[PDB]
DNA sequence: CAGAATTAAGCAATTCGTAATCATGGTCATAGCTCCCGCG
DNA sequence: CGCGGGAGCTATGACCATGATTACGAATTGC
């Protein structure tokens, strides 16, 4: 199963991403909170289509 | 000797002077001159404390000082309000002086001069006569006014002298100016003191060539060239202007009792004496009765300031500066400060006054010839319609059409007319005496001797058209009760509101109860919680609905709780819950329930979260026994009212016992309004809660109520809401009627006193008796105290709109099944003076057709929806594009004032604009008829902006251009809304709206 | 009948009107620093003045955002050049600055509530304003429970000789210096750092502040580098009996003083996160920053009173421990001898006449609310879905309808002490019974 | 600064181009009200009628209006008299000379003051008589007391039963001071402090105060 | 990770290393593409709760950055 | 086949398709082997060896020269 | 078991390629030739950097 | 000798018009961002 | 072989226009 320890490493790297994210995230500036919700936005974006090639095939 | 007191009118100037216009039995009029001086009331030890002596002083014995000032308590512990009683005399001085804290300020000299001295304004004395110092023939002077006035003998009639007069100018453009428009007419009606009504007009004959001056000469008018050559019994009399105007100043200078006008210190009498002034450089000089100080005719502006808001200007009244005694009466003042109509044109005050239903004996092509009697409308109606017939030239039929009278013929129990009619079909039309119809501009352009006549008519139909309003109001009873009640000078009676017509018998009543209102601190407003409205339980009643109308329920609620500032011990509040139950025991432990109320209000603050007000029922307030004064004379002219047979004389004490309940709801709301010194926020604030509970506890124990084999019973108990009282609380109540009457009610609507109890009878006169018996019971078992309520009526096809809005048909308990209901709306578009005439009669249309296809029951909601909103679509269509109604159906109008927040309203920035370009001045106060105008080639507008723009005030001058049009989409959009407001299906009336208006029409919710 | 005037005016023209108009425009000068109650009397000028006059040119404020900034210029992040000239160096301190107006009491800024302070400071502020009607107003400043006047900015007299006549009132001035700069020297760290080890105070001092003899307009200096530290936890630290200052403490070990409570709210301090604070070589500056969070300020007060502990509750500024409540916090907010009972306690009152004259002047409820040290908004929102049974004035029971008001924690932990009030406020008013 | 032609007697009448909007409706106001006007003797020259539509109205921020001119020795100019025998400007000078603190002077002139425009409402009077062209001037003086009341910021009145309609005779909201007239009897123009209240008030409109020593005659 | 001084190298750091995440996630996508056009027989309920965990830690992670005033 | 536009533009247009895939392949293989598993990679060295010097073949088979 | 049948997709692609290349390349034009040829430096750079990663260990 | 002199009822609720505020959508800069070509 | 210049696509935040919501005041009436 190296597709599942991929997305196993791949959620875990996210995961301490997104706890560093709630570490600065309190006091993140106008122009950089612009920028990561963008990031954000292109992640919703790329895991829609992820979940549109695991639904449909 | 034995005089009845016509007027009381004070001079001033150099020295100050108060008379008396009186009346002996004879015949011969007698004033008597009184010393005028300043009072003030001042304590014993004050009154010491002034190095310079008053002129006199006179105790008034031992009277206690209440400090009426609200302090909220968060502690149960209050001070005691203060009691100081301390020995007060009248400070009595020629000249104005300032004393520090000197009390009792609030009140006129006028007041305190009858009080103090004994006087009633409205009363019949026997003068004893050495007192009276005469001081030249009919004049007297009278230095003590308590032993000269102590008979009071009862009412005499006395020969009451009149002076009724209307003028008409010459316009060639749109209104007269005073300087390049001479005078007309000046129509009059001399009834002096032997009775007699001279009925004589004075026609201009500058006006006219001598052509037409001889043949008027020879068709029977007099012509004169002096004034000892004028004759008050020549019905038409030719005259230069000149003369006309020394006429007109001659008779304006005779001591009448009244000299009446309708929008005549306005244009009339500022017209004669301006154009006097003009022309020959005399002056309207009044004297004095003693002759020592004369004043000119000068008409002076008086405005009186809003009371809400940014208290701007809101009325303006113009009155004369006399002191012979006449009462100069301006009618138009008068019925703008007492009737509620769209204008107060005097046409349109003929409109609403003598509007009779007129039976037709004879049709002709042309003339149609009406009959009206006691059998047709209204006993005393007829005789009313046939007073004015005797001056009147053109009757309105069915406020619509205008018709010249061809024939006049006065019957002893009505009329008989005919009038210039083209042939209508139904038997009965209402008559009324509104408008004339023509142009008068016109007319004035094509001058002729024919034409000067006719309007020598029309003048003397509006100067006896005063007489004829004078006596339709009953203004001279209306001025002899308000001067007896409001302790008043007979020329001051209408002129002021409320505050002041308080303070007179306010003030006998703090030297009865021997009491003086002081304030300490300044007067703090609050907003409160007003009287509680229901929401109704449904739109249509099939069902009859019975009406339960408290007896002047603010008023018994300060009389009941004694809802005084004087007797308030204290406000006791809480921001807590805690300290509120704290309170709340410890406050039913300090104060006992019987002898103090302790009434649970609404809190001034938003931290407070209860509010109590504590009143002292023990010594009872000035507030509730200045109600009980003011409820005693709304009770002796509604038992006048009640053996009252002639509809004019029932309209005028109708308006009397109005107008007394409209003043005790104003010693109620003298104590919610903050600038007068009988403010009590917590009286005012406690009375809009006990009249709150008092309607709940009314709508509670009525609704989910059953009568059940000659017994009456009640959902909840008959407990008084805010203690334990003597009398049973048991809702299983005995009635006298017959045992199979089982009939439930329930309420499904209730405005402030006023629950409607829907009884499942459809029977109107079981429903009445059943609602009398009702009446009874509530008011022996479910009520307490001072509180009464009447059945007033049973509403069948009750269609109520909204909260405070509904059409129904009004059966009162005079009133059977068999009598003819009175259609009565309330807060409807019939009603609205902002509505015009074209909404009220489409919306009276269109309730007639929903409530009959709803009582029919045939035709689904759906398919009403499509054929009613159809039927608004060719109609609606149809007035776009055919245009067949006119302009005065179109009118709206409103109350010119100034009380505006922002600085560029467009309505005030609308009627400035009318003011600058024509020459009519829209004074404030003035209803101004305004239309909706846009020119004709703007098509069907869907979104509608910039809406007061488009408004154009209409004059009776006025006429709609060519280019302009009545800009319909508006007034359509109204009409629409009401309707879709009216009816089911919403989604159907949203997408009609929108397709039409561009809109989504407003909804009620329930 | 026209001797009762067309329209009757009154007597604008009079004397007292004219002092209300003179009233009406000093607190239309003062109203970026007035009270609600100056704000009120404002209003209440202004609708006189409209009633009085068809206009005026001033308008009635709805809301008036409280700043000073007018008589204080921009502050300078970097070195500058000073000008020759006699200067007064005032130190700023971290606290929430508070300007004490003409309408003898106190201002905050940026919200413009009158915050309650201790009595014998108000009356030592009333009489300051007593010596110089020229000041505008007094800059103070609120940090771990203590007033420091900071400044005060007046038209006429310089604030030097204000101060030593507020430190003989009994107020609390910093050890402040007046120096002549002989040259254009540039203001840099170094003289900056040497001028705060001038400034002889305990208390932070966060930036300078100078006044020129010659203008009357003064400027705020501060040198200091923006960090951001990641954070161990937060801790309180008790500077009254029951009164705790919120604090932050890093990683490393270094503490971030915290303002206040609604500094540490407003802020939306976390543990294990990064805030704004601004560094210096002595302490560290907490920003006054909003957080950029999406979590609601009642939420952002449950997880910082369940990070510190659900037996501390947000009173005001300051953080508060329940407890045990018993004769000592009474005696204590009293300021009187320690007692063994209330009879005892009913005794020293009656010895101490104007500690008397407190305990008539306020309410029962109002001094065990303030003896136990509860919020005034937050316990009348508890106290207000409660029901209480009562005998005596006294609770013998209650208990709450409504749990809506559960869910502040403040709100809850007061309901967890809700017990020792009522013990405290049955002794208080046995103490109101007994005295009266 | 402009003239516009008059039919009756005043036939040249200057006007400032602050005054020019409302000129149109002044014109056909006075050819109706002037040959009813001029036949009686005026306390004003009907040649100085309008001296004070010669003054701008944009510098002006404070109009001190009263109801007419003197009854007798009128100068077309309000609150002048070169003799100084007038009672009303004597007890102006007096009230400016407790607020000015200046005790020398000869006369007092409210027209050289910067930002007054003496106004007098009624445009003129008969000899020997008050108010006696009311009816006259009504249009008019409403019509430019409307126009004055829009360009200055507070207006001062000088009558209290004469200036009580003031508040229905302009509908533009100006500041308005009505206060009692200097000829009034118990001394209450002596008693009352407006022209102070003038300065505060304008104070508040964030106007410049009126520095009311520029009045007096040296 | 302590007492960094500005955000900037902060936040440039997070949006390189989610540049990476992103070129990661596009590249798990375009290759689970091939191995779908291979035509093997996979099950793949256990990445669909994968996904659905990570669409909920990533609108976590995106809900407290939304959103000015 | 006209022209040979839309063959040049049909070969280019999928080889970037094909590195961005091969891209992908080496960015699962860095996300195992960071991941920590152990694993063996013989076959996919023959496959990336055989695709290399067809890849070779192919390069020396389409020069301009 | 995912990775291998996927690199041997890309080399059946490839395989389908480099006929079709085969094909057409009896004449190619200069500047194309030019642009696949970088493509395929490109293609070997890329494989090179995979072949790095499997030999890395 | 050359005017002043106080009044003034409350709130509830509906409708309608105007204007500030906000939901929704269209549009436009704008940074990501990714590839094509190219020149040393 | 490797990075710079250039160009085109594409989400994405900010701004603006349009229309629906709502506070807000007048007008009116009921009470
Ligand atoms: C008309 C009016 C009424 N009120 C209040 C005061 C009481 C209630 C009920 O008075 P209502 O008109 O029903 O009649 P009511 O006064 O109760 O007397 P009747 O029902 O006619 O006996 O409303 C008021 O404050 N101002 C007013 O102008
Ligand atoms: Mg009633």
């Amino acid at each position: 199963s190296d597709l599942k320890v991929a997305t196993d490493n791949i959620v875990k790297d996210l995961k301490k991403i997104i706890t560093r994210i709630s570490a600065v995230s309190t006091v993140l500036e106008d122009v950089q909170a612009a920028g990561i919700s963008r990031q954000f936005t292109s992640m919703t974006k790329a895991i829609t289509t992820l979940s549109d090639l695991v639904t449909e095939g | 000797m034995d005089v009845r007191c016509i007027n009381w009118f004070e001079s001033h100037g150099e020295n100050r002077f108060l008379y008396l216009k009186s009346r002996c039995r004879n015949g011969e009029t007698v004033f008597i001159r009184f010393p005028h001086y300043f009072y003030y009331v001042v304590t014993d030890e004050i009154y010491q404390s002034l190095s310079p002596p008053p002129f006199n002083a006179r105790p008034m014995g031992k009277m206690r000082t209440i400090d009426i000032d609200e302090t909220i308590s968060y502690n149960l512990d209050i001070k005691d309000r203060k009691c100081s009683v301390a020995d007060m005399w009248l400070i009595e001085e020629p000249k104005k002086r300032s004393i520090q804290n000197a009390t009792m300020d609030e009140f006129f000299n006028i007041s305190w001069f009858y009080i103090s001295n004994g006087i009633s304004p409205d009363g019949c004395y026997s003068l004893d006569e050495q007192y009276l110092t005469k001081i030249n023939n009919g004049c007297y002077h009278c230095d003590d006014p308590r032993n000269c006035f102590a008979k009071e003998i009862p009412r005499f009639d006395i020969p009451r002298s009149y002076l009724f007069l209307d003028i008409e100018c010459h316009f060639d453009k749109k209104f007269p100016s005073v300087f390049i428009n001479p005078i007309s007419h000046t129509s009059y009606c001399y009834i002096d003191l032997s009775g007699k009504r001279l009925l004589f007009t004075l026609i201009n004959e500058e006006m006219l060539t001598e052509q037409e001056i001889q043949e008027a000469v020879d068709r029977g008018c007099l012509r004169i060239q002096s004034l000892m050559e004028m004759d008050y019994e020549r019905e038409l009399v030719l005259c230069s202007e000149i003369v006309l105007l020394r006429i007109a100043k001659q008779l304006l200078e005779l001591t009448f009792d009244y000299v009446v006008t309708f929008n005549g210190h306005n244009f009339d009498l500022r017209y004669i004496t301006n154009r006097l002034e003009l022309l020959t450089g005399e002056k309207i000089i009044f004297r004095s009765p003693d002759k020592k100080e004369a004043v000119h005719l000068c008409i002076y502006e008086r405005n009186q300031s809003s009371h809400k808001g940014v208290c701007g200007m809101a009325n303006t009244t113009f009155h004369v500066n006399n002191n012979n005694g006449t009462i100069f009466f301006d009618l138009y003042s008068f019925i703008q400060k007492s009737e509620k109509l769209d204008s107060y044109k005097l046409d349109s005050i003929s409109k609403n006054a003598f509007s009779c239903m007129g039976k037709v004996l004879n049709r002709g092509v042309r003339e149609m010839t009406f009959i009206g009697d006691d059998t047709t409308d209204a006993k005393g109606k007829a005789d009313t319609f046939a007073k004015v017939l005797t001056t009147g030239n053109y009757v309105t039929v069915d406020e619509d059409i205008i018709c010249k009278v061809i024939r006049k013929d006065i019957l002893e129990n009505g009329f008989k007319v005919v009038l210039s009619c083209p042939t209508l079909p139904n038997d009965i039309y209402k008559l009324s005496f509104g408008k004339d119809d023509i142009d008068l501009a016109q007319m004035y352009k094509d001058y002729n001797l024919n034409i000067a006549l006719d309007m020598a008519r029309y003048c003397i139909h509006d100067a006896c058209l005063c007489q004829y309003l004078w006596e339709y109001y009953g203004v001279e009873t209306k001025t002899d009760a308000g001067a007896a009640t409001y302790v008043l000078p007979q020329s001051m009676v209408f002129e002021y509101r409320a505050s002041t017509i308080i303070k007179g018998p306010l003030l006998k009543l703090l030297l009865e109860t021997k009491t003086i209102l002081v304030r300490s601190e300044t007067k703090q407003k609050f907003p409160y919680e007003g009287g509680k409205v229901f929401a109704p339980k449904q739109k249509m009643f099939s069902n009859n609905v019975l009406i339960f109308d408290y007896n002047s329920l603010y008023p018994n609620v300060c009389i009941f709780g004694n809802l005084s500032p004087e007797t308030l011990v204290g406000v006791v509040v809480s921001t807590n819950r805690l300290e509120e139950e704290i309170n709340n025991q410890l406050l039913l432990q300090k104060y006992p329930p019987p002898r103090y109320i302790t009434v649970h209000c609404e809190p001034r603050l938003p931290n407070l979260i209860s509010e109590i007000a504590i009143f002292d029922r023990s010594i009872e307030g000035t507030i509730p026994r200045l109600l009980r004064t003011f409820l005693a004379e709304r009770a002796r002219y509604k038992k006048m009212l009640k053996q009252a047979t002639s509809s004019t004389e029932k309209a005028i004490y109708d308006s009397m016992q109005y107008t007394y309940k409209i003043v005790a709801n104003s010693v109620y709301g003298l104590m919610g309004f903050r600038n007068s010194a009988l403010y009590s926020y917590a009286s005012a604030k406690s009375c809009t809660s006990i009249g709150r509970r008092m309607i709940l506890y009314l709508e509670s124990v009525l609704n989910g109520a059953e009568l059940s084999n000659g017994m009456l019973r009640f959902a909840n108990t008959l407990s008084n809401p805010f203690y334990m009282d003597d009398r049973d609380i048991n809702p299983i109540v005995k009635t006298s009627l017959p045992i199979d009457y089982r009939f439930r009610f329930r309420s499904v609507y209730g405005d402030t006193d006023s629950v409607f109890t829907e009884i499942d009878s459809q029977d109107v006169d079981k429903s009445i008796e059943i609602a009398k018996e009702l009446e009874r019971l509530i008011n022996s078992r479910v009520l307490f105290n001072n509180f009464k309520i009447e059945f007033e009526a049973v509403y069948k096809n009750l269609i109520m709109q909204s909260k405070k809005k509904y059409t129904t048909m009004k059966y009162s308990a005079s009133s059977n099944s068999k009598s003819v209901p009175e259609r009565i709306n309330k807060g409807t578009s019939e009603t609205r003076r902002d509505v015009s005439k074209f909404h009220k009669n489409m919306i009276k249309t269109y309730k007639t057709r929903l409530s009959e296809m709803l009582s029919e029951g045939r035709m689904n909601s759906n398919q009403v929806c499509i054929d009613i909103l159809r039927s608004l679509e060719t109609d609606l269509r149809s007035e776009f594009d055919s245009r067949s109604s006119p302009l005065e159906l179109f009118m709206l109008s409103r109350m010119h004032h100034s009380n505006y927040k922002s600085a560029d309203n467009p309505n005030m920035y609308l009627v400035t604009e009318y003011n600058k370009n024509n020459p009519e001045t829209i004074e404030l106060g003035e209803r101004y008829y305004f239309a909706y105008i846009c020119p004709a080639n703007v098509p069907w507008t869907k979104k509608l902006v910039n809406i007061k723009t488009y408004e154009t005030i209409i004059d009776r001058s006025f006429k709609l251009g060519s280019n302009q049009r009545i800009f319909y989409e508006v007034y359509f959009k109204r009409l629409t809304s009401e309707i879709v407001n009216l009816l089911d299906n919403k989604v159907l009336c949203i997408s009609f709206f929108q397709r039409m208006f561009g809109s989504r029409p407003t909804f009620y919710e329930a | 009948m026209h001797h009762h005037h067309h329209h009757g005016t009154g007597s604008m023209t009079s004397s007292a009107d004219l002092t209300n108009l003179k009233e009406l425009l000093s607190l239309y000068k003062s109203l970026r620093f007035s009270d609600s109650v100056a704000i009120e009397k404002y209003n209440s000028l202004v609708e006189w003045g409209t009633s009085t006059y068809w206009k005026i040119g001033v308008q009635k404020v709805t809301n008036v955002e409280t700043s000073i900034s007018d008589y204080y210029d921009e502050v300078k992040n970097k070195p500058f050049n000073i000008d020759p000239g006699y200067y007064i160096f005032l130190p700023v301190y971290f606290g929430s600055v508070f300007i004490y107006s003409k309408g003898k009491n106190m201002v905050e800024l940026g919200s413009g509530n009158s915050f309650q302070i201790p009595d014998e400071i108000r009356s030592a502020c009333n009489k300051v304003l007593d010596s110089d009607n020229g000041i505008d107003f007094l800059r103070f400043v609120l940090l771990n429970n203590r007033w420091i006047m900071e400044d005060a900015i007046s038209k006429y007299q310089s604030p030097v000789n204000i101060f030593k006549l507020a430190s003989e009132y009994g107020l609390n001035i910093p050890n402040y210096l007046e120096i002549e700069i002989e040259e254009d020297t540039l203001f840099d760290d170094e003289l900056y750092s040497i001028m705060e080890r001038s400034f002889d105070d305990t208390f932070p001092k966060i930036s300078i502040s100078y006044i020129k003899l010659g203008e009357l307009k003064r400027q705020v200096v501060d040198f200091f580098k923006f960090s951001f530290m990641y954070i161990e936890s937060i801790k309180v630290d008790r500077i009254g009996d029951n009164i705790f200052i919120p604090s932050v403490i890093t990683k490393s070990g270094k503490k971030i003083l915290v303002k206040d409570v609604d500094h540490l709210i407003r802020s939306k301090v976390r543990e294990h996160t990064f805030v704004k604070v601004k560094k210096k070589n002595t302490f560290s500056i907490l920003y006054d920053y909003d957080g950029n969070g999406t979590e609601t300020r009642g939420e952002v007060i449950k997880r910082i009173i369940d990070t510190i502990g659900r037996d501390y509750y947000v009173n005001g500024k300051y953080f508060s421990k329940v407890g045990i409540a018993g004769l000592k916090q009474l005696t204590n907010k009293l300021d009187i001898n320690e007692c063994a009972t209330v009879d005892e306690l009913v005794d020293e009152i009656n010895k101490s006449g104007t500690v008397k004259r407190k305990i008539k002047n306020q309410s029962v409820f109002d001094l065990s609310r303030e003896c136990l040290g509860y919020p005034e908004a937050d316990f009348i929102t508890l106290v207000n879905n409660m029901r209480f049974k009562i005998e005596n004035c006294k609770v013998v029971n209650f208990n709450i309808e409504n749990t809506n008001c559960l869910n502040n924690p403040s709100i809850e932990t007061i309901y967890g002490n809700f017990n020792q009030f009522v013990s405290i406020f049955n002794t208080v008013t046995d103490v109101k019974k007994r005295l009266f | 600064m402009n003239s516009v032609t008059i039919s009756h007697a005043p036939y040249t009448i200057t006007y400032h181009d602050d005054w020019e909007p409302v000129m149109s409706q002044l014109v056909e106001f006075y050819n109706e009200v002037a040959s009813w006007l001029l036949r009686d003797e005026t306390s004003p020259i009907p040649d100085k009628f309008f001296i004070q539509l010669k003054q701008p109205l944009r510098n002006k921020r404070v109009c001190v209006c009263g109801i007419d001119p003197y009854p007798k020795d009128g100068t077309g100019v309000p609150f002048e008299s070169p003799n100084f025998t007038k009672k009303s400007i004597k007890e102006i000078a007096s009230s400016i000379s407790r607020l000015t603190g200046v005790i020398d002077y000869k006369g007092y002139n409210l027209n050289i003051i910067d930002g007054v425009i003496p106004w007098n409402y009624y445009l003129s009077c008969k000899l020997g008589e008050t108010k006696s062209h009311a009816i006259y001037w009504d249009k008019i003086s409403k019509l430019l007391l409307q126009h004055i009341t829009k360009h200055v910021s507070v207006l001062y009145c000088l009558g209290k039963t004469d200036f009580s309609n003031i508040r229905a005779k302009l509908e533009s909201p100006v500041t308005t001071i009505v206060g009692y007239h200097p000829a009034a009897r118990d001394h209450q123009f002596e008693k009352d402090r407006s022209f102070e209240i003038i300065n505060v008030l304008l104070e508040l409109d964030n106007k410049t105060p009126i520095n009311w020593a520029q009045g007096f005659i040296y």
